[PDB]
RNA sequence: UGGGGAAAGGUUCCAUGUGAACAGCGGUUGGACAUGGGUUAGUCGAUCCUAAGCCAUAGGGAAGUUCCGUUUCAAAGGGGCACUCGUGCCCCGUGUGGCGAAAGGGAAGCCGGUUAAUAUUCCGGCACCUGGAUGUGGGUUUUGCGCGGCAACGCAACUGAACGCGGAGACGACGGCGGGGGCCCCGGGCAGAGUUCUCUUUUCUUCUUAACGGUCUAUCACCCUGGAAACAGUUUGUCUGGAGAUAGGGUUUAAUGGCCGGAAGAGCCCGACACUUCUGUCGGGUCCGGUGCGCUCUCGACGUCCCUUGAAAAUCCGCGGGAGGGAAUAAUUCUCACGCCAGGUCGUACUCAUAACCGCAGCAGGUCCCCAAGGUGAACAGCCUCUGGUUGAUAGAACAAUGUAG
RNA sequence: GUGAAGCCAGAGGAAACUCUGGUGGAGGCUCGCAGCGGUUCUGACGUGCAAAUCGAUCGUCAAAUCUGAGCAUGGGGGCGAA
C-alpha cells in the first residue's frame, strides 16, 4: 500500500518534463507543503501563505522567511555571528 | 451623530430661542 | 411547471441582480428582486465579528436606535472585549514599571 | 452511509452505558479502519 | 398592520383625530370577530373569540367615527 | 525595411508596466532631526506580498514628532522579521536585525540592505530577494566608506548614508525550474508583456538585421560596436570576449 | 419554431377601408396603400462616485496651425457669530479642477383588477425612503446628563465641540458535505371530465397566500464552575486540548423556518335560478401526510493551487478625548411612540430575427443574455410525449436516359 | 475513466525498516455533449442560399479555454507565439 516505488509526491506530472527535472522539483516541493512548529506559541501549526511569508494557525503571528523554508543557513549563521560580534565588542 | 443631523438640531434650537426672544 | 422572466431592464447575472422565486395569491410563479446581504463588523485588533450587533448595509445604520448599535461598556464598538482587558492590564503594568524605573535613577545614579 | 450508522450505534451505546469510554475510543478507531462490515458484525464484536 | 394585545388600548386608538373609519368582520366558520380601525399610517385589528363583548364594545366606542359591516363579495363602483 | 522590435519599446504604448495591484512604493522615512540625533520606534503591523516582486513587504507604523497624527510607510522586510516587533531608527539605535541606523555606526563585517547611494534618496542598493552588501572599511577623516556590492564591485559611499540590518527575505527563489509555460507566462504578464520571444534568424529581412535566407543563419559577426546607429544594436553588444567561461574571471 | 431583454431599427404597434404597384405563382390576406388612435413613475433607469483614460489652470518649446505638462521651481483655500441693515470681527490651513459605466459601487412598492393598443406608472387596498417643518404622550433631573446581570450582554428613550483611531462599501479558481425556497414523485379525501365487448376502489385537472411587521427558534463563536495518561472529544475528508479538553449551565451574528396580522373581503373550481339587453342573483369547496447520491438557486463550516495572492471612490456607523449648555417648580441638544408638508427633468409603443439588425433583398450567412416538464437512459446523448407555437417556403399528372442523397 | 501527497487499521523484523486492505481526490491527464476550430472525401453548388455556403467524417473541451462593453497604439507608421 505504497502506490509508488520512488517517484513520491511528484507523481502528478505523469510522464512529462523528464526524470531529472521531476527529481529536482520534488526535492524542493516536499519541504514546502510540510508543517513546522511555531517559535512563539510552540504549537505545530505554521504554513506558507505567500512566496516568503509563513504564519501560525494558533497565535495568528506571521513571519517573513525564505522562499520554501522558514529560515536559511546563511541567515542563521549571520544572525549568530552578528550576536557574537556585538556581545564581544560591547561587552 | 453626523454633522447634518447636528446642524439641523442646532438650527432648530436657534429658532426656538428667536421665538422665545420675540415672545418676551 | 411555469417558467419565469425578469422584471427589470438588466438582463445579466452580475452580482447585483439578485432574485427569488415566489408564488402569488393569484396562482402564478413570479420573481422578486432582493438586495445584497449585510456583513457583520469585525474587531479592531483581533479581527473577529462582534456579538450583539446586527449585520446591515452601510446606509441602514442611520435609521437604527443608538442602544441597538453598541454595547454598554468602554470601547463598545470595534473592540471585542478581550482586547479591552488586554489594554487595561498592559496599561497598568507598563505605568507601574515606568514609576519604578524612574524612581530608581535619582538615588542609584544621582547620590553624588 | 456505513460510517454514520456505525458512529450512531457507538454513541447510542456510550450514552446508554453498555460500554465505557476506553472501549469506545478503541472501537471508534477500529470502525474508522476497514474492520467491521455491518451492524451485526459490530454488535457481535461488542458481545465477545 | 399590527395586533393590539388587549381590549384596553383599542378605545384610546379609536379616540384620535386621525381615526378615519372602522369596520366589523365576522367569520361564522371559525366563530371569530374582527374589529378594524383605519388610521393614516396603520390598520389596527382586534380579534375576539367570544360574541358577548362585541356589542358592548360596539356601543362603548365613540359615535363620531363611522363603522361598516363589510358586505360579502365586495365589488367596485362599476356595476358587477 | 521597417523599425525593428526593440525600438518600439521606447514609445511606451503597449509595453508599459502594470501597476493596478501595487499599493505603494518601498522607501525609508525622510531624514530628520530625531533620526539624526537620537532614535524613534515603530510597530510592525503586517507582512504582505505584492504582485510582480519577491521580497515580501512590511507595514510599519510610527508616531509624529510634531503633530497629533500618524504616518504610514512601507519598508522591505528582512528574513526573521515578525508582526508586532518594535523597530528603531536613528543614530543611537541598537545593532539588531531590522533596525535602521546610519552606515557609519557599524563595526566591520556586518551585512545591510536597501542602502542609499546618497543620504536621503530612500534606498538604492541591494533590495532584491536574498541579496545584500558588505562594509569593507571606514575613513574617519574625510568621511567615506568602502562597500562591496552583490555583483562583486567595490564602491565608496558618504559616511552619512543609511542601511537596515539583515538580509532581504525571499531566500533561494530562483532554484526550482518554472518547469511549465504557465508559471513563466504569469510572472512576465503581471509585470510587462515580453513573454513571446521571437528569434531573429526566423525573422524576415525587412523586420530584423538577421533577416531571411535559404538557411537559418546570421551571415555576419554577432558582436556590435559600442558606437552604432540606432536600429543596429541587435546582438552581442560591446563584447569584451566570447565563448564558454573556462578559467577564472580577472575582473573584480 | 415557447415566454422576455442589451446593441441596432423608428411607428413597423391598434382599428376601419382599398383602384394601381410589391409579397420572383394567385390573393378577398399583409411588416404594402389610405384615414384616425396609442407610450402617464418620490420607489424601475439616466441623474451621484470613481477605474483604464481624456482635457483646462501654473510653467516650458515651436515662424506658426499648436506640442509637453495634471501637483509639477505657483502668493492656488473655508468655517462660525453679532449687528435694524450686507458692509464688522474670530478661528483652521500639507493640496489645490472637470469629463469618463443603462453589465462596476448605490436611499425607498407589493397584490388584485382594468384597455382594440400602456402599466411594479392607471384604479382599489396595504407600505416604504429622503428632505423640510412642529406639538402631545412617555423618559431624565434638587446626588445635574438611566437601570439590571459575576461574566459573554440586555431595554422603547438615556448630553458630547476641535482633533484622532477602526469597521462596513471591498472582491481568485476549484472539490466534496450540511440547512433553506422552488420544481419533480408517491398515498388518502372532496368536486368535474375521458374510457367501458371484457378488466380496471381506474385515468386526468383545481386544492394558492405577496411586500411590510409582531412573537418563538436555527451552524460558527463567546462566558461561568471544574482540572484531564488506562489520554479524551470528533469529520465523508485528523484536527482540537493545562495558552484549560470532556461535562453541566448561559449570551450572541445569521429566516427564503413555525404561528398571528395583511387575508379571504382576494383569486380559483362546481351547482342552481331568472332573462332581450341596461342586467344579474343565491348556494357550497378551496384539505391531510410521506420520500431522495433527484434538478435549479441561495446560505454556512472545511480543504487544495500559485516565482500567478486575485480594484478604487462617493456615502454611512461606533469609539478615545472633554469644548459648550442646562432644573425645583419646573427645564429638556431624549438617535422612543404618535402627529404636519413636499419630493423637480428625460426614456416607457413594437421586433430582437429561416420577414422588423448587418450583408445592394422578405438572403439556408453573421450577432451578447434570463427561465427550463414526463418516459427510456450514466447523462443538457439519441428517440416519443405534455404546456406553449406553427401547418409558412409556386402547384397538378406520369416514373425514360444521365444525375444528387439513402 | 485513471487515482498523486496526507490519514486509519492489520501483519513481519533484534533493529534499520518492509508488506496488505481502506480513506482521500492532485494532474497545462483521458473518453465524450454545447461552444470554438476547419484534416479528408481533393463530395454538393460553382451566371450558387452565399463575392467562401451546405452535408457526412474530424481537432480540443476546466486550461496557453470562449466572449461582451469602455480605453490606448495611425501609413515608411502601428501590431505580429513570424
Ligand atoms: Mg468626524
Ligand atoms: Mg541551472
Ligand atoms: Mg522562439
Ligand atoms: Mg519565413
Ligand atoms: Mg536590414
Ligand atoms: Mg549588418
Ligand atoms: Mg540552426
Ligand atoms: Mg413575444
Ligand atoms: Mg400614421
Ligand atoms: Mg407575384
Ligand atoms: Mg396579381
Ligand atoms: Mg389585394
Ligand atoms: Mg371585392
Ligand atoms: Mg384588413
Ligand atoms: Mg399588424
Ligand atoms: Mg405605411
Ligand atoms: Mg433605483
Ligand atoms: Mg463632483
Ligand atoms: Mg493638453
Ligand atoms: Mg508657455
Ligand atoms: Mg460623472
Ligand atoms: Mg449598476
Ligand atoms: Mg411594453
Ligand atoms: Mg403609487
Ligand atoms: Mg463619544
Ligand atoms: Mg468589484
Ligand atoms: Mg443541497
Ligand atoms: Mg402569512
Ligand atoms: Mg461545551
Ligand atoms: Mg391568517
Ligand atoms: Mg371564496
Ligand atoms: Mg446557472
Ligand atoms: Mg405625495
Ligand atoms: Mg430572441
Ligand atoms: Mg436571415
Ligand atoms: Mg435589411
Ligand atoms: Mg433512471
Ligand atoms: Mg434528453
Ligand atoms: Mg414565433
Ligand atoms: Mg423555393
Ligand atoms: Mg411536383
Ligand atoms: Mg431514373
Ligand atoms: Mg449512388
Ligand atoms: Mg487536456
Ligand atoms: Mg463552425
Ligand atoms: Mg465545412
Ligand atoms: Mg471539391
Ligand atoms: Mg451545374
Ligand atoms: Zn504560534
Ligand atoms: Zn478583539
Amino acid at each position: 500500500s505504497k502506490r509508488t516505488k520512488k517517484v513520491g509526491i511528484s507523481g502528478k506530472y505523469g510522464t512529462r518534463y523528464g526524470a531529472s527535472l521531476r527529481k529536482l522539483v520534488k526535492k524542493q516541493e516536499v519541504t514546502q507543503h510540510a508543517r513546522y512548529t511555531c517559535t512563539f506559541c510552540g504549537k505545530n501549526s505554521v504554513r506558507r501563505t505567500a512566496v516568503g511569508i509563513w504564519s501560525c494557525k494558533s497565535c495568528k503571528k506571521t513571519m517573513a522567511g525564505g522562499a520554501y523554508t522558514v529560515s536559511t543557513p546563511a541567515a542563521a549563521a549571520m544572525r549568530s555571528t552578528l550576536r557574537r560580534l556585538r556581545e564581544i565588542t560591547e561587552a | 451623530m453626523r454633522a447634518k443631523w447636528r446642524k439641523k438640531r442646532t438650527r432648530r434650537l436657534k429658532r426656538k430661542r428667536r421665538k422665545v426672544r420675540a415672545r418676551s | 411547471p411555469t417558467r419565469v422572466t425578469y422584471r427589470r431592464r438588466n438582463p445579466y447575472n452580475t452580482t447585483s441582480n439578485r432574485t427569488r422565486v415566489i408564488k402569488t395569491p393569484g396562482g402564478q410563479l413570479r420573481v422578486l428582486h432582493i438586495k445584497k446581504r449585510g456583513t457583520a463588523p469585525k474587531c479592531g485588533d483581533c479581527g473577529i465579528k462582534l456579538p450583539g450587533i446586527p449585520a446591515l448595509r452601510p446606509r441602514e445604520y442611520a435609521t437604527i436606535s443608538k442602544p441597538k448599535k453598541t454595547v454598554q461598556r468602554a470601547y463598545g464598538g470595534s473592540r471585542c472585549g478581550n482586547c479591552v482587558r488586554d489594554r487595561i492590564i498592559r496599561a497598568f503594568l507598563i505605568e507601574e514599571q515606568k514609576i519604578v524605573k524612574k524612581v530608581l535613577k535619582e538615588q542609584s545614579q544621582a547620590e553624588k | 452511509r456505513r460510517q454514520r450508522v456505525l458512529r450512531r450505534l457507538l454513541v447510542k451505546y456510550r450514552a446508554s452505558g453498555k460500554i465505557d469510554k476506553h472501549l469506545y475510543h478503541e472501537l471508534y478507531h477500529l470502525a474508522k479502519g476497514n474492520t467491521f462490515k455491518h451492524k451485526r458484525a459490530l454488535v457481535e464484536h461488542i458481545h465477545r | 398592520p399590527q395586533e393590539v394585545s388587549d381590549i384596553k388600548k383599542f378605545i384610546e386608538i379609536c379616540r384620535r383625530k386621525d381615526a378615519s373609519s372602522a369596520r366589523i368582520k365576522k367569520n361564522p366558520k371559525t366563530q371569530q370577530i374582527k374589529f378594524k380601525v383605519r388610521c393614516q399610517r396603520f390598520l389596527y385589528t382586534l380579534v375576539l373569540k367570544d360574541s358577548d363583548k362585541a356589542e358592548k364594545l360596539k356601543q362603548s366606542l365613540p359615535p363620531n367615527l363611522q363603522i361598516k359591516d363589510v358586505p360579502k363579495r365586495n365589488k367596485r363602483k362599476s356595476s358587477a | 525595411g521597417r523599425v525593428i522590435r526593440n525600438q518600439r519599446k521606447g514609445r511606451g504604448s503597449v509595453f508599459t508596466a502594470h501597476t493596478r495591484l501595487r499599493k505603494a512604493p518601498a522607501k525609508f522615512r525622510p531624514l530628520d532631526y530625531a533620526e539624526r540625533h537620537g532614535y524613534i520606534r515603530g510597530i510592525v503591523k503586517e507582512i504582505i506580498h505584492d504582485p510582480g516582486r519577491g521580497a515580501p513587504l512590511a507595514r510599519v507604523v510610527f508616531r509624529s514628532p510634531y503633530k497629533y497624527k500618524q504616518i504610514t510607510e512601507t519598508f522591505i522586510a528582512n528574513e526573521g522579521m515578525y508582526t508586532g516587533q518594535f523597530i528603531y531608527a536613528g543614530k543611537n539605535a541598537a545593532l539588531t536585525v531590522g533596525n535602521i541606523l546610519p552606515l557609519s555606526s557599524v563595526p566591520e563585517g556586518t551585512v545591510v540592505s536597501n542602502v542609499e547611494e546618497k543620504p536621503g534618496d530612500r534606498g538604492a542598493l541591494g533590495r532584491t530577494s536574498g541579496n545584500y552588501v558588505t562594509v569593507v572599511g571606514h575613513n574617519p577623516d574625510e568621511g567615506k566608506t568602502r562597500i562591496k556590492l552583490p555583483s562583486g564591485a567595490k564602491k565608496v559611499v558618504p559616511s552619512s548614508s543609511r542601511g537596515m540590518i539583515g538580509i532581504v527575505a525571499g531566500g533561494g527563489r530562483t532554484d526550482k525550474p518554472l518547469l511549465k509555460a504557465s508559471r513563466a507566462k504569469h510572472k512576465f504578464a503581471v509585470k510587462r508583456n515580453r513573454w513571446p520571444k521571437t528569434r531573429g534568424v526566423a525573422m524576415n529581412p525587412v523586420d530584423h538585421p538577421h533577416g531571411g535566407g535559404n538557411h537559418q543563419h546570421i551571415g555576419k559577426a554577432s558582436t556590435i560596436s559600442r558606437y552604432a546607429a540606432q536600429g543596429q544594436k541587435a546582438g552581442l553588444i560591446a563584447a569584451r570576449r566570447t565563448g564558454l567561461l573556462r578559467g577564472t574571471q580577472k575582473t573584480k
